[PDB]
Protein backbone atom coordinates (compact mmCIF):
# COMPACT_ATOMS: atom_id res chain seq x y z
CA UNK A 1 0.00 0.00 0.00
CA UNK A 2 3.16 2.31 0.33
CA UNK A 3 4.41 1.94 -3.29
CA UNK A 4 3.38 5.39 -3.83
CA UNK A 5 5.05 7.17 -1.47
CA UNK A 6 8.65 8.58 -0.85
CA UNK A 7 11.06 6.25 0.88
CA UNK A 8 12.26 9.48 2.97
CA UNK A 9 8.76 10.17 3.74
CA UNK A 10 7.95 6.85 4.48
CA UNK A 11 11.08 7.22 7.34
CA UNK A 12 9.56 10.59 8.23
CA UNK A 13 5.88 9.02 9.05
CA UNK A 14 7.77 6.07 10.83
CA UNK A 15 9.55 8.74 13.20
CA UNK A 16 6.17 10.37 13.31
CA UNK A 17 4.37 7.26 13.95
CA UNK A 18 7.11 6.39 16.92
CA UNK A 19 6.13 10.00 18.49
CA UNK A 20 3.02 9.68 18.71
CA UNK A 21 2.88 5.75 20.33
CA UNK A 22 1.15 4.42 16.57
CA UNK A 23 3.18 1.53 16.50
CA UNK A 24 0.84 -0.11 13.65
CA UNK A 25 1.24 2.86 11.46
CA UNK A 26 5.32 2.43 11.89
CA UNK A 27 5.87 -0.55 11.28
CA UNK A 28 3.35 0.07 7.96
CA UNK A 29 5.69 2.96 7.00
CA UNK A 30 9.00 0.88 8.04
CA UNK A 31 7.56 -2.48 5.85
CA UNK A 32 6.97 -0.08 2.96
CA UNK A 33 10.79 1.61 3.05
CA UNK A 34 12.06 -1.88 3.28
CA UNK A 35 10.15 -2.54 0.13
CA UNK A 36 12.13 0.38 -1.53
CA UNK A 37 14.67 -2.49 -2.22
CA UNK A 38 17.68 -0.04 -0.57
CA UNK A 39 19.64 -1.00 2.42
CA UNK A 40 18.84 0.40 5.59
CA UNK A 41 21.08 2.59 7.64
CA UNK A 42 21.18 1.95 11.53
CA UNK A 43 18.99 4.12 12.46
CA UNK A 44 16.33 3.29 9.69
CA UNK A 45 17.22 -0.60 11.48
CA UNK A 46 16.14 0.39 14.70
CA UNK A 47 13.15 2.22 13.31
CA UNK A 48 12.35 -1.00 11.69
CA UNK A 49 13.04 -3.18 14.92
CA UNK A 50 11.57 -0.83 17.24
CA UNK A 51 7.91 -0.67 15.11
CA UNK A 52 7.89 -4.38 14.89
CA UNK A 53 8.87 -4.93 19.06
CA UNK A 54 5.82 -3.01 20.08
CA UNK A 55 3.43 -4.52 17.34
CA UNK A 56 4.51 -8.45 18.53
CA UNK A 57 5.42 -7.36 21.69
CA UNK A 58 0.86 -6.10 22.22
CA UNK A 59 -0.34 -9.22 20.55
CA UNK A 60 2.34 -11.74 22.75
CA UNK A 61 0.64 -9.79 25.98
CA UNK A 62 -2.36 -10.55 24.68
CA UNK A 63 -1.70 -13.79 23.47
CA UNK A 64 -0.28 -14.29 27.11
CA UNK A 65 -3.78 -13.16 29.07
CA UNK A 66 -6.10 -15.04 26.88
CA UNK A 67 -3.87 -18.77 27.17
CA UNK A 68 -3.77 -18.38 31.12
CA UNK A 69 -8.13 -17.73 30.78
CA UNK A 70 -8.02 -20.58 28.35
CA UNK A 71 -5.30 -22.78 31.44
CA UNK A 72 -7.97 -21.98 33.56
CA UNK A 73 -11.16 -23.16 31.85
CA UNK A 74 -17.88 -23.24 25.18
CA UNK A 75 -15.61 -22.40 22.62
CA UNK A 76 -14.81 -18.61 22.78
CA UNK A 77 -11.84 -18.52 24.73
CA UNK A 78 -9.94 -20.99 22.64
CA UNK A 79 -11.45 -19.30 19.30
CA UNK A 80 -10.23 -15.74 20.66
CA UNK A 81 -6.59 -16.78 21.42
CA UNK A 82 -6.78 -18.21 17.84
CA UNK A 83 -7.68 -15.24 16.12
CA UNK A 84 -4.78 -13.04 18.39
CA UNK A 85 -2.62 -15.96 17.28
CA UNK A 86 -3.35 -16.26 13.63
CA UNK A 87 -2.53 -12.48 13.49
CA UNK A 88 0.69 -12.97 15.89
CA UNK A 89 1.98 -15.53 13.69
CA UNK A 90 1.10 -13.06 10.28
CA UNK A 91 3.12 -10.14 12.14
CA UNK A 92 6.30 -12.72 12.75
CA UNK A 93 5.82 -14.06 8.91
CA UNK A 94 5.81 -10.23 7.51
CA UNK A 95 8.79 -9.36 9.30
CA UNK A 96 10.94 -12.72 8.46
CA UNK A 97 9.90 -12.50 4.68
CA UNK A 98 11.06 -9.07 5.05
CA UNK A 99 14.42 -10.29 6.39
CA UNK A 100 14.10 -12.80 3.64
CA UNK A 101 13.64 -10.65 0.54
CA UNK A 102 15.76 -9.49 0.89
CA UNK A 103 17.50 -7.60 3.78
CA UNK A 104 19.62 -10.39 4.97
CA UNK A 105 21.33 -11.18 1.96
CA UNK A 106 22.30 -7.68 1.26
CA UNK A 107 23.72 -6.94 4.30
CA UNK A 108 27.78 -7.57 4.23
CA UNK A 109 28.74 -5.30 7.19
CA UNK A 110 28.69 -7.17 10.70
CA UNK A 111 26.62 -4.56 12.45
CA UNK A 112 23.99 -5.23 9.51
CA UNK A 113 23.91 -8.82 9.35
CA UNK A 114 24.43 -9.25 12.98
CA UNK A 115 21.05 -7.25 13.48
CA UNK A 116 18.71 -9.02 10.94
CA UNK A 117 20.14 -12.42 11.87
CA UNK A 118 19.18 -11.51 15.63
CA UNK A 119 15.94 -10.02 14.27
CA UNK A 120 15.62 -13.63 12.35
CA UNK A 121 15.84 -15.11 15.62
CA UNK A 122 13.67 -13.20 17.60
CA UNK A 123 10.98 -13.51 15.66
CA UNK A 124 11.38 -17.43 15.73
CA UNK A 125 11.25 -17.60 18.47
CA UNK A 126 7.60 -15.48 19.34
CA UNK A 127 6.35 -18.03 17.07
CA UNK A 128 7.96 -21.03 18.78
CA UNK A 129 6.33 -19.38 21.93
CA UNK A 130 2.71 -20.27 20.25
CA UNK A 131 3.64 -23.12 18.45
CA UNK A 132 2.27 -27.01 19.61
CA UNK A 133 1.79 -28.40 15.71
CA UNK A 134 6.29 -28.60 14.20
CA UNK A 135 7.09 -26.32 16.98
CA UNK A 136 10.72 -28.43 16.83
CA UNK A 137 11.77 -27.08 13.41
CA UNK A 138 10.50 -23.63 14.36
CA UNK A 139 13.45 -23.47 17.07
CA UNK A 140 15.57 -25.35 15.43
CA UNK A 141 14.93 -22.47 12.92
CA UNK A 142 15.87 -19.59 16.03
CA UNK A 143 18.41 -21.52 17.10
CA UNK A 144 20.69 -21.29 13.96
CA UNK A 145 19.42 -17.73 13.45
CA UNK A 146 21.02 -17.15 16.76
CA UNK A 147 23.89 -19.13 16.44
CA UNK A 148 25.02 -17.34 12.91
CA UNK A 149 24.21 -14.08 14.41
CA UNK A 150 26.50 -15.06 17.76
CA UNK A 151 29.37 -16.62 15.51
CA UNK A 152 29.82 -13.33 13.49
CA UNK A 153 29.24 -10.96 16.51
CA UNK A 154 32.14 -12.56 18.46
CA UNK A 155 34.80 -12.65 15.05
CA UNK A 156 33.58 -9.25 14.33
CA UNK A 157 32.73 -6.97 17.24
CA UNK A 158 34.33 -6.55 21.02
CA UNK A 159 32.12 -7.96 23.84
CA UNK A 160 30.37 -4.12 24.83
CA UNK A 161 28.54 -3.57 21.35
CA UNK A 162 25.70 -3.31 22.08
CA UNK A 163 23.99 -5.61 19.08
CA UNK A 164 26.12 -8.42 20.65
CA UNK A 165 25.17 -8.06 23.75
CA UNK A 166 21.25 -7.47 22.86
CA UNK A 167 21.85 -10.70 20.83
CA UNK A 168 23.53 -13.08 23.73
CA UNK A 169 20.80 -11.76 26.02
CA UNK A 170 17.73 -12.77 23.61
CA UNK A 171 19.89 -16.00 22.56
CA UNK A 172 19.87 -16.54 26.43
CA UNK A 173 16.30 -15.78 26.93
CA UNK A 174 15.79 -18.58 24.03
CA UNK A 175 17.58 -21.17 25.79
CA UNK A 176 15.90 -20.92 29.16
CA UNK A 177 12.16 -20.16 27.43
CA UNK A 178 11.90 -21.83 24.68
CA UNK A 179 14.93 -24.74 24.44
CA UNK A 180 14.29 -25.75 28.32
CA UNK A 181 18.27 -25.06 28.53
CA UNK A 182 18.34 -22.88 31.53
CA UNK A 183 22.01 -23.88 32.34
CA UNK A 184 23.31 -23.06 28.72
CA UNK A 185 21.15 -19.82 28.93
CA UNK A 186 22.87 -19.08 32.96
CA UNK A 187 26.59 -20.02 31.35
CA UNK A 188 25.98 -17.62 28.43
CA UNK A 189 24.09 -14.66 30.41
CA UNK A 190 27.40 -14.64 32.71
CA UNK A 191 30.37 -14.80 30.49
CA UNK A 192 28.38 -12.20 28.09
CA UNK A 193 28.55 -10.25 31.18
CA UNK A 194 31.83 -10.43 32.37
CA UNK A 195 33.54 -9.87 29.11
CA UNK A 196 31.49 -7.54 28.57
CA UNK A 197 32.85 -5.92 32.20
CA UNK A 198 36.33 -6.58 31.11
CA UNK A 199 36.06 -4.29 28.13
CA UNK A 200 34.37 -1.17 29.15
CA UNK A 201 37.74 0.57 30.20
CA UNK A 202 37.80 0.88 25.88
CA UNK A 203 34.82 2.89 26.29
CA UNK A 204 33.89 6.64 25.99
CA UNK A 205 31.23 7.29 28.72
CA UNK A 206 28.64 7.20 26.03
CA UNK A 207 29.46 4.67 25.11
CA UNK A 208 29.98 2.90 28.22
CA UNK A 209 26.05 3.67 29.60
CA UNK A 210 25.01 2.29 26.19
CA UNK A 211 26.75 -0.86 27.06
CA UNK A 212 26.11 -1.00 30.64
CA UNK A 213 22.24 -0.77 30.56
CA UNK A 214 22.03 -3.58 28.46
CA UNK A 215 24.24 -5.46 31.05
CA UNK A 216 21.90 -4.68 33.69
CA UNK A 217 19.48 -6.48 31.50
CA UNK A 218 21.90 -9.76 31.55
CA UNK A 219 22.33 -9.31 35.47
CA UNK A 220 18.39 -8.95 36.02
CA UNK A 221 17.74 -12.64 33.83
CA UNK A 222 21.15 -13.64 36.45
CA UNK A 223 19.35 -12.69 39.33
CA UNK A 224 15.70 -14.03 38.24
CA UNK A 225 17.74 -17.56 37.38
CA UNK A 226 20.35 -18.35 39.95
CA UNK B 1 9.21 -13.51 32.52
CA UNK B 2 12.90 -12.64 31.67
CA UNK B 3 14.15 -9.73 30.30
CA UNK B 4 15.06 -9.75 26.48
CA UNK B 5 16.13 -6.71 24.82
CA UNK B 6 14.16 -3.68 24.92
CA UNK C 1 -18.28 -8.94 10.07
CA UNK C 2 -19.96 -10.37 12.85
CA UNK C 3 -23.17 -10.91 11.73
CA UNK C 4 -22.16 -14.56 12.18
CA UNK C 5 -21.61 -14.90 15.37
CA UNK C 6 -23.92 -15.21 18.18
CA UNK C 7 -24.64 -12.09 20.09
CA UNK C 8 -23.70 -13.93 24.02
CA UNK C 9 -20.14 -15.05 22.13
CA UNK C 10 -19.83 -11.10 20.47
CA UNK C 11 -20.40 -10.09 24.40
CA UNK C 12 -18.08 -13.14 25.60
CA UNK C 13 -15.43 -11.98 23.52
CA UNK C 14 -15.59 -8.22 24.37
CA UNK C 15 -15.07 -9.15 28.00
CA UNK C 16 -12.21 -11.22 27.13
CA UNK C 17 -10.79 -8.46 24.60
CA UNK C 18 -10.97 -5.79 27.68
CA UNK C 19 -8.91 -8.00 29.75
CA UNK C 20 -6.34 -8.65 27.00
CA UNK C 21 -6.37 -4.86 26.45
CA UNK C 22 -7.26 -5.63 22.79
CA UNK C 23 -9.71 -2.19 22.35
CA UNK C 24 -9.93 -2.32 18.77
CA UNK C 25 -11.19 -6.11 19.10
CA UNK C 26 -13.42 -5.24 21.86
CA UNK C 27 -15.07 -2.18 19.80
CA UNK C 28 -15.71 -4.49 17.24
CA UNK C 29 -17.21 -7.07 19.11
CA UNK C 30 -19.66 -4.88 20.58
CA UNK C 31 -20.51 -3.01 17.40
CA UNK C 32 -21.71 -6.34 16.38
CA UNK C 33 -23.45 -6.99 19.38
CA UNK C 34 -24.91 -3.59 18.73
CA UNK C 35 -26.32 -4.60 15.22
CA UNK C 36 -28.20 -7.49 16.43
CA UNK C 37 -30.66 -5.09 16.85
CA UNK C 38 -31.75 -6.57 20.65
CA UNK C 39 -31.37 -3.26 23.61
CA UNK C 40 -28.29 -3.87 25.28
CA UNK C 41 -28.01 -4.14 29.36
CA UNK C 42 -26.55 -1.68 31.62
CA UNK C 43 -23.51 -4.00 31.66
CA UNK C 44 -23.30 -3.93 27.42
CA UNK C 45 -23.83 -0.20 27.38
CA UNK C 46 -20.43 -0.18 29.59
CA UNK C 47 -18.96 -2.42 27.65
CA UNK C 48 -19.64 -0.71 24.47
CA UNK C 49 -18.40 2.38 25.69
CA UNK C 50 -15.03 1.90 27.36
CA UNK C 51 -14.48 -0.17 23.89
CA UNK C 52 -14.56 3.15 21.94
CA UNK C 53 -13.49 5.53 24.69
CA UNK C 54 -10.07 3.31 24.17
CA UNK C 55 -10.23 3.51 20.62
CA UNK C 56 -10.84 6.71 19.98
CA UNK C 57 -8.88 8.21 23.17
CA UNK C 58 -5.46 6.78 21.58
CA UNK C 59 -6.58 8.17 18.20
CA UNK C 60 -7.10 11.84 20.47
CA UNK C 61 -3.46 10.98 22.09
CA UNK C 62 -2.00 10.86 18.64
CA UNK C 63 -3.75 13.66 16.71
CA UNK C 64 -2.36 15.99 20.03
CA UNK C 65 1.09 15.05 19.66
CA UNK C 66 0.90 15.23 15.52
CA UNK C 67 -0.90 18.44 15.76
CA UNK C 68 1.60 19.96 17.89
CA UNK C 69 4.33 19.40 16.12
CA UNK C 70 2.95 20.68 13.13
CA UNK C 71 2.09 23.86 14.85
CA UNK C 72 5.79 23.66 14.80
CA UNK C 73 6.92 23.57 11.33
CA UNK C 74 7.42 19.25 3.25
CA UNK C 75 3.72 18.13 3.37
CA UNK C 76 4.73 15.20 5.42
CA UNK C 77 3.74 15.99 9.55
CA UNK C 78 0.05 17.75 7.76
CA UNK C 79 -0.68 14.76 5.89
CA UNK C 80 0.02 12.31 8.78
CA UNK C 81 -2.18 14.47 10.99
CA UNK C 82 -4.88 14.30 8.50
CA UNK C 83 -4.51 10.42 8.15
CA UNK C 84 -4.96 10.01 11.75
CA UNK C 85 -7.82 12.88 11.92
CA UNK C 86 -9.71 11.24 8.81
CA UNK C 87 -9.27 7.51 10.76
CA UNK C 88 -10.12 9.44 14.12
CA UNK C 89 -13.67 11.12 12.17
CA UNK C 90 -14.82 7.18 11.04
CA UNK C 91 -14.34 5.73 14.42
CA UNK C 92 -17.00 8.45 15.78
CA UNK C 93 -18.90 8.68 12.66
CA UNK C 94 -19.14 4.48 13.09
CA UNK C 95 -20.19 5.11 17.05
CA UNK C 96 -22.41 8.05 15.91
CA UNK C 97 -24.20 6.10 13.50
CA UNK C 98 -24.92 3.10 15.84
CA UNK C 99 -26.52 5.42 18.39
CA UNK C 100 -28.60 6.56 15.55
CA UNK C 101 -29.38 2.77 14.30
CA UNK C 102 -31.24 2.36 16.92
CA UNK C 103 -29.94 2.31 19.99
CA UNK C 104 -31.28 5.99 20.94
CA UNK C 105 -34.68 5.72 19.35
CA UNK C 106 -35.05 2.08 21.62
CA UNK C 107 -33.72 3.84 24.49
CA UNK C 108 -37.09 4.38 27.20
CA UNK C 109 -35.92 4.19 30.70
CA UNK C 110 -33.58 7.25 31.66
CA UNK C 111 -30.50 5.03 32.53
CA UNK C 112 -29.80 4.39 29.28
CA UNK C 113 -31.40 7.65 27.06
CA UNK C 114 -28.93 9.36 28.81
CA UNK C 115 -26.05 6.99 28.77
CA UNK C 116 -26.54 6.92 25.16
CA UNK C 117 -27.06 10.77 24.65
CA UNK C 118 -24.20 11.53 26.32
CA UNK C 119 -21.92 9.36 24.14
CA UNK C 120 -23.96 11.15 21.56
CA UNK C 121 -22.09 14.45 22.96
CA UNK C 122 -18.99 13.24 23.51
CA UNK C 123 -18.51 11.57 20.20
CA UNK C 124 -19.80 15.36 18.30
CA UNK C 125 -17.28 16.87 20.94
CA UNK C 126 -14.14 14.83 19.56
CA UNK C 127 -15.36 15.73 16.05
CA UNK C 128 -15.32 19.05 17.21
CA UNK C 129 -11.68 18.75 18.86
CA UNK C 130 -10.43 18.31 15.30
CA UNK C 131 -12.67 21.07 13.14
CA UNK C 132 -12.36 23.49 11.47
CA UNK C 133 -14.19 23.54 7.80
CA UNK C 134 -18.93 23.46 10.12
CA UNK C 135 -17.34 23.26 13.42
CA UNK C 136 -20.24 25.66 14.61
CA UNK C 137 -23.05 22.83 13.25
CA UNK C 138 -20.95 19.81 14.68
CA UNK C 139 -20.33 22.15 17.92
CA UNK C 140 -24.47 22.76 18.08
CA UNK C 141 -24.66 18.89 17.73
CA UNK C 142 -22.67 18.09 21.16
CA UNK C 143 -24.61 21.04 22.92
CA UNK C 144 -27.65 19.42 22.00
CA UNK C 145 -27.22 15.77 22.47
CA UNK C 146 -25.41 17.18 25.93
CA UNK C 147 -28.70 19.37 26.69
CA UNK C 148 -31.05 16.55 25.94
CA UNK C 149 -29.40 14.01 28.28
CA UNK C 150 -28.97 16.69 30.79
CA UNK C 151 -32.98 17.72 31.38
CA UNK C 152 -33.39 13.77 31.46
CA UNK C 153 -31.20 13.59 34.35
CA UNK C 154 -32.34 16.11 35.99
CA UNK C 155 -36.09 14.88 36.07
CA UNK C 156 -35.29 10.96 36.40
CA UNK C 157 -32.49 10.81 38.39
CA UNK C 158 -30.86 11.73 42.06
CA UNK C 159 -27.94 14.37 41.74
CA UNK C 160 -25.52 11.75 42.67
CA UNK C 161 -26.60 8.94 39.84
CA UNK C 162 -22.92 8.00 38.14
CA UNK C 163 -24.31 8.76 34.55
CA UNK C 164 -25.21 12.47 35.71
CA UNK C 165 -22.34 13.07 37.09
CA UNK C 166 -20.10 11.92 34.21
CA UNK C 167 -22.93 13.72 31.74
CA UNK C 168 -22.30 17.04 33.92
CA UNK C 169 -18.44 16.68 34.07
CA UNK C 170 -18.46 16.14 30.63
CA UNK C 171 -20.80 18.62 29.86
CA UNK C 172 -18.99 21.21 32.03
CA UNK C 173 -15.23 20.27 29.69
CA UNK C 174 -17.35 20.84 26.76
CA UNK C 175 -18.51 24.18 27.79
CA UNK C 176 -14.52 24.47 28.93
CA UNK C 177 -12.74 23.58 26.26
CA UNK C 178 -14.56 23.38 23.20
CA UNK C 179 -17.58 26.09 23.54
CA UNK C 180 -15.14 28.76 24.68
CA UNK C 181 -17.69 29.10 27.95
CA UNK C 182 -14.94 28.56 31.22
CA UNK C 183 -18.00 30.45 33.31
CA UNK C 184 -20.62 28.05 33.03
CA UNK C 185 -18.27 24.85 33.18
CA UNK C 186 -17.29 26.30 36.47
CA UNK C 187 -20.51 27.45 37.12
CA UNK C 188 -21.92 23.48 36.56
CA UNK C 189 -18.99 21.91 37.66
CA UNK C 190 -19.80 23.58 41.22
CA UNK C 191 -23.86 23.22 41.37
CA UNK C 192 -22.94 19.60 40.04
CA UNK C 193 -20.75 18.68 42.91
CA UNK C 194 -22.78 20.62 45.88
CA UNK C 195 -26.12 19.03 44.78
CA UNK C 196 -24.32 15.50 44.63
CA UNK C 197 -22.58 16.43 48.40
CA UNK C 198 -25.69 16.98 49.62
CA UNK C 199 -27.34 13.83 48.55
CA UNK C 200 -24.48 11.21 49.56
CA UNK C 201 -26.51 10.57 53.01
CA UNK C 202 -28.82 8.82 50.79
CA UNK C 203 -26.28 5.85 49.74
CA UNK C 204 -24.95 3.13 50.62
CA UNK C 205 -20.92 2.90 51.56
CA UNK C 206 -20.57 0.94 47.69
CA UNK C 207 -23.08 3.84 45.60
CA UNK C 208 -20.89 6.31 47.85
CA UNK C 209 -17.38 5.12 46.70
CA UNK C 210 -19.12 5.11 42.85
CA UNK C 211 -20.83 8.70 43.54
CA UNK C 212 -17.50 10.34 45.28
CA UNK C 213 -15.29 9.41 42.73
CA UNK C 214 -16.68 11.36 40.00
CA UNK C 215 -17.29 14.35 42.43
CA UNK C 216 -12.93 13.83 42.63
CA UNK C 217 -13.30 14.50 39.01
CA UNK C 218 -15.59 17.51 39.23
CA UNK C 219 -13.12 18.95 42.09
CA UNK C 220 -10.03 18.24 40.25
CA UNK C 221 -11.61 20.42 37.12
CA UNK C 222 -13.01 23.06 39.61
CA UNK C 223 -9.08 23.60 40.93
CA UNK C 224 -7.54 23.40 37.46
CA UNK C 225 -9.66 26.36 35.77
CA UNK C 226 -10.29 28.06 39.70
CA UNK D 1 -6.24 19.30 29.52
CA UNK D 2 -9.34 18.87 32.43
CA UNK D 3 -10.78 15.63 33.07
CA UNK D 4 -13.77 13.91 31.29
CA UNK D 5 -15.20 10.46 32.50
CA UNK D 6 -13.11 7.90 32.46
MG1 LIG E 1 11.97 7.98 -4.98
MG1 LIG F 1 25.35 -4.62 1.21
MG1 LIG G 1 -28.74 -15.97 17.94
MG1 LIG H 1 -36.88 0.22 24.84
Amino acid sequence: AMGSMERASLIQKAKLAEQAERYEDMAAFMKGAVEKGEELSCEERNLLSVAYKNVVGGQRAAWRVLSSIEQKSGPEVREYREKVETELQGVCDTVLGLLDSHLIKEAGDAESRVFYLKMKGDYYRYLAEVATGDKKRIIDSARSAYQEAMDISKKEMPPTNPIRLGLALNFSVFHYEIANSPEEAISLAKTTFDEAMADLHTLSEDSYKDSTLIMQLLRDNLTLWT
Amino acid sequence: RPSSWR
